[PDB]
RNA sequence: UGGCACCUCGAUGUCGGCUCGUCGCAUCCUGGGGCUGUAGUCGGUCCCAAGGGUUGGGCUGUUCGCCCAUUAAAGCGGCACGCGAGCUGGGUUCAGAACGUCGUGAGACAGUUCGGUCCCUAUCCGUCGCGGGCGCAGGAAAUUUGAGAGGAGCUGUCCUUAGUACGAGAGGACCGGGAUGGACACACCGCUGGUGUACCAGUUGUUCCGCCAGGAGCAUCGCUGGGUAGCUAUGUGUGGCAGGGAUAAACGCUGAAAGCAUCUAAGCGUGAAGCCCCCCUCAAGAUGAGAUUUCCCAUUUCUUCGGAAAGUAAGAUCCCUGAAAGAUGAUCAGGUAGAUAGGUUUGGAGUGGAAGUGUAGCGAUACAUGGAGCGGACAAAUACUAAUCGAUCGAGGACUUAACC
């Protein structure tokens, strides 16, 4: 907590993103450099964490693909995520949700609101 | 871990140079006039700040 | 974090099932080899009928560890397993298909035909 | 070759535009005056001396609000001296801005360390421990002090003792952003200290 | 920080838990510095509990409070308790205060072991 | 490996390993050269050079050795075959037991095998840190010079020059430029993680707060899921960059002794990771006690003279609130000329939807009021509580000569 390192760190502060909270599926479009070219790829998981304080917040969204669990960190005011969407919010009762790592299909589902 | 010489008496004087303790840091009682310690209420009189306690 | 004796499983098509490792490349001290970096390994465990014998000698790339690696945009990528997978000398596999994923990392270590055979390049 | 003095004001990180993120360190470098010259014909050496932050009139004393009376000022809390400097500039009471860097500069950051008490061998000097287990009694203690013949102990036998609170100087730091309206500089890394620590930024030697 | 007194964490609760209970019911007590100057923080924290008069802000002071009686009187001998004390009696006298409902003065060492004992009582 | 028996039997602990190193050069790697039966890439041999560096495992108590896989390389030796008042005790060299062999026997081997008590509160020097005193011809507050000393010093791969020089081909450079790593070192906590016993939540048993509801004690912090400040690596930033002077081996110019020849006698030029500098840190007790800027001034009593004491000036301390500091002193931030600490009011990270009431359900329970309640160490305001009042220490500046006086 710093009042002056608030006021030069705010221009950096992106407005476009929504409200998630962890435990909602999300999906980011995320810019991907090629060897010359410039694409977006799409990741779609559930919100594992979300920490920080202004522009050092982070948070982790993980998905199963070809039956090996990925995680994936992100800061939430990166310039690198073209845009992020909500699809489905989930209900849960927990801040951190590191008991999805041990737990595998139809167990590891998450309820709706 | 046992003394090769025992001690003269000069080296054991020259050592207690140090293990003296300071004069008390007291203080004139502006009420009953005598002696107390500083930022401390006076026992005699029973006052601290002007005001009794 | 890979070191000496540390076992991580065979993500392709070749005979090899589960390798242990026995040397990190790179250095005279060097004591950890993370994705992108190629280790000489063992057969510990393999499947009947394969081109790749138990007790062999061969070399092998990482391909996917459980503590990832960190992006220069400031991201991180961690997976739930590490894994493996075995090269000739130069940078071919030695089977005929990959299993899943597999980090972008190894796009910058020249490592093209793992790539283009992988089911999803993450 | 510039120089300022400012205060270690904490640490954050900002996105450059290539997106890449990147940590830096603030610092707050107001109120800079230059006092005093020092020249070969009076002194033997070429210096200028510089003054931080200005203080209270009561912290201050009789001799020290007389020597910054010459160049027309408050006194001042930090003191420190520049040298390697070109003296045609830095006329006396002038002020030093933050503007005197730019982006992309590489600089020096001098400073004093945090402070560590009573440390002992293997985390004052990185030395190794023994066995903890196999019926050793040995964990934590230095080792040995040296060999029989001398019928002594070699000086830099490295022991325990009071570990941090020296000067250390980083060397090629680059700067990121210069902002000249809140008088702060951003530099990228690490500068030894803690919060509110003096920090001497100067251009680098090499 | 916070300072240990000598005792681990369930000792240290519980003291804490005598001295502030005791500075309620006789308002001026004879401790040592160091364990007054602890005392200070979690007495003035319980007063502004008695300045909400909220359900739950009672609530949360019942828990530190000790269950004793400050005296009896006949409204009918019904006894009265050290939390009707803090919510009814000493609550209420600092209404207009902000803050620091509490002052120390220092006495001198104690004869038995040197320690220097103080007084802190409730104004 | 031995010879002698000079110190030690009123006790000089004996192999291997661990922690910590330091020295020699008869140089393992890197640096500079001569010769080559040196085409190039590789090599052999000798000369200069000790600045840095010199791996992880299998078997064995093992040093040694062989093997597996790497590396630029996996050097040889001294220091009581360095190091047990620093560690271990696997071997050796105590009492038990068994095998083979020898002995009539009790027993023995310098054969094997299983088990077998490693004591000590540091006096002096020595080493690593931290204070007090006096000195430095007046008393003080800051900023500094650097005599001297310590630290650092390592090196791989890829691209280009260039498939050029060389060579019949196979193969394949010197010199130069750029990028990026291994090991090591310093600093720091924004990022990834760890810890976080006065932070938040779930839950079992039993006792208590008279009962329900809500809570408290004990059970490793009772257990479990997270986590603030601080401290941290495996995390992040940076470093060994580029150079100068004199040289070693070596290669040369001019040049006689000795009409030629000759790197030598006189005189000149190149020439190493090495020396002295450059880089980082300490440093005026450097008794050789240095320098600059600023502040206070020339009091009063006594002495027969050297001189003394007693109020002070500038300044500092005793005492008190503390942390960015700390074993204790010390350092640093402050003492009403006040934001130093606690409290209070707003926030923040963190946890996750408080109590009360209401609705749905037979009930466990769910939903709403409501990102609610709580919230150590983090931020800003506020003088409300404590830094009250006081006391102590601390100058008046010797003589001679020299430019002016
Ligand atoms: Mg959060
Ligand atoms: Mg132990
Ligand atoms: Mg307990
Ligand atoms: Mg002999
Ligand atoms: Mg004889
Ligand atoms: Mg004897
Ligand atoms: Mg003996
Ligand atoms: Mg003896
Ligand atoms: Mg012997
Ligand atoms: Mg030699
Ligand atoms: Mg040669
Ligand atoms: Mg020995
Ligand atoms: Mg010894
Ligand atoms: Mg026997
Ligand atoms: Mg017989
Ligand atoms: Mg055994
Ligand atoms: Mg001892
Ligand atoms: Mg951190
Ligand atoms: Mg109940
Ligand atoms: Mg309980
Ligand atoms: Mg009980
Ligand atoms: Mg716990
Ligand atoms: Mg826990
Ligand atoms: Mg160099
Ligand atoms: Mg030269
Ligand atoms: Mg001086
Ligand atoms: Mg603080
Ligand atoms: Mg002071
Ligand atoms: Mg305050
Ligand atoms: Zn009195």
């Amino acid at each position: 907590m710093n009042k002056l390192i608030d006021e030069i760190t705010k221009s950096q502060l992106n407005p476009d993103v929504p409200s998630f909270r962890p435990g909602d599926t999300v999906r980011v479009h995320a810019k991907v450099v090629e060897g010359t070219r410039e694409r977006i790829q799409l990741f779609e998981g559930v919100v594992i964490k979300r920490r920080g304080a202004g522009i050092s917040e982070t948070f982790t969204v993980r998905k199963i693909s070809n039956g090996v669990g990925v995680e994936r960190t992100f800061p939430v005011h990166t310039p690198r995520i073209a845009k992020l969407e909500v699809i489905r919010r989930g209900k849960v009762r927990r801040a951190k949700l590191y008991y999805l790592r041990n737990l595998r299909g139809k167990a590891a589902r998450i309820k709706e609101i | 871990a046992v003394p090769f010489r025992r001690t003269s008496k000069a080296k054991k004087r020259k050592r207690r140079t140090h293990v003296k303790l300071q004069l008390p840091g007291m203080n004139e009682c502006s009420n009953c006039g005598e002696y107390r310690l500083s930022h401390h209420v006076c026992p005699e009189c029973g006052q601290y700040d002007g005001k009794d306690v | 974090m890979i070191q000496q004796e540390s076992r991580m499983k065979v993500a392709d098509n070749s005979g090899a099932r589960e390798v242990l490792t026995i040397k990190v490349l790179g250095g005279s001290g060097r004591k950890t080899a993370n994705i992108g970096d190629v280790v000489v390994c063992t057969v510990k465990q393999a499947t009947p009928g394969g081109v790749v014998k138990k007790g062999e000698v061969v070399k092998a790339v990482i391909v996917r560890t459980k503590s990832g690696a960190r992006r220069q945009d400031g991201s991180y990528i961690k997976f739930d397993e590490n894994a493996c997978v075995i090269i000739r000398d130069d940078k071919s596999p030695r089977g005929t298909r990959i299993f899943g994923p597999v980090a972008r990392e190894l796009r910058e270590n020249n490592f093209m035909k793992i790539v283009s055979l992988a089911p999803e390049v993450l | 070759t510039k120089g300022i003095l400012g205060r270690k004001v904490g640490m954050t990180q900002v996105f450059t535009e290539n997106g890449e993120l990147i940590p830096v360190t603030v610092i707050e470098a107001a109120q800079n005056v230059v006092l005093q010259k020092k020249t070969v014909e009076t002194d033997g050496y070429e210096a200028v001396q510089i003054g931080f932050e200005d203080k209270r009139a009561k912290l201050s004393n009789k001799p020290e609000q007389g020597h910054v009376a010459k160049a027309d000022t408050t006194p001042k809390r930090f003191i420190r001296e520049f040298r390697d400097v070109n003296l045609d500039e830095y006329e006396i009471g002038a002020e030093v801005k933050v503007d005197v860097f730019a982006e992309g500069d590489i600089i020096d950051a001098t400073g004093v360390s945090k402070g560590k008490g009573f440390q002992g061998v293997i985390k004052r000097h990185g030395q190794s421990r023994g066995p903890m287990a196999h019926g050793s009694r040995y964990h934590r203690r230095p080792g040995s002090m040296g060999p029989v013949a001398p019928n002594r102990v070699f000086k830099n036998k490295l022991l325990p003792g009071r570990m941090g609170g020296e000067q250390i100087t980083i060397q090629n730091l680059e700067i990121v952003k210069v902002d000249v309206e809140k008088n702060v500089l951003l530099v990228k890394g690490n500068v030894p200290g803690a919060k509110k620590a003096l920090v001497q930024i100067k251009t680098a030697t090499k | 920080g916070y300072r240990k007194l000598g005792r681990t964490s369930s000792q240290r609760k519980a003291l804490l838990r005598d001295l502030a209970t005791d500075l309620i019911v006789h308002e001026r007590i004879e401790t040592t510095e160091a364990r007054a100057k602890e005392i200070r923080k979690v007495v003035e924290k319980l007063i502004t509990s008695g300045k909400k008069g909220d359900l739950h802000a009672r609530r949360q002071a019942a828990a530190f409070i000790r269950h004793e009686v400050v005296e009896v009187v006949q409204v009918k001998n019904r006894p009265v308790y050290a939390l009707q004390k803090l919510f009814d009696d000493v609550a209420p006298r600092y209404a207009e205060r902000q803050g620091g409902y509490t002052r120390i003065l220092k006495k001198g060492p104690r004869r038995g072991d040197g320690a220097p004992m103080v007084i802190i009582e409730l104004v």
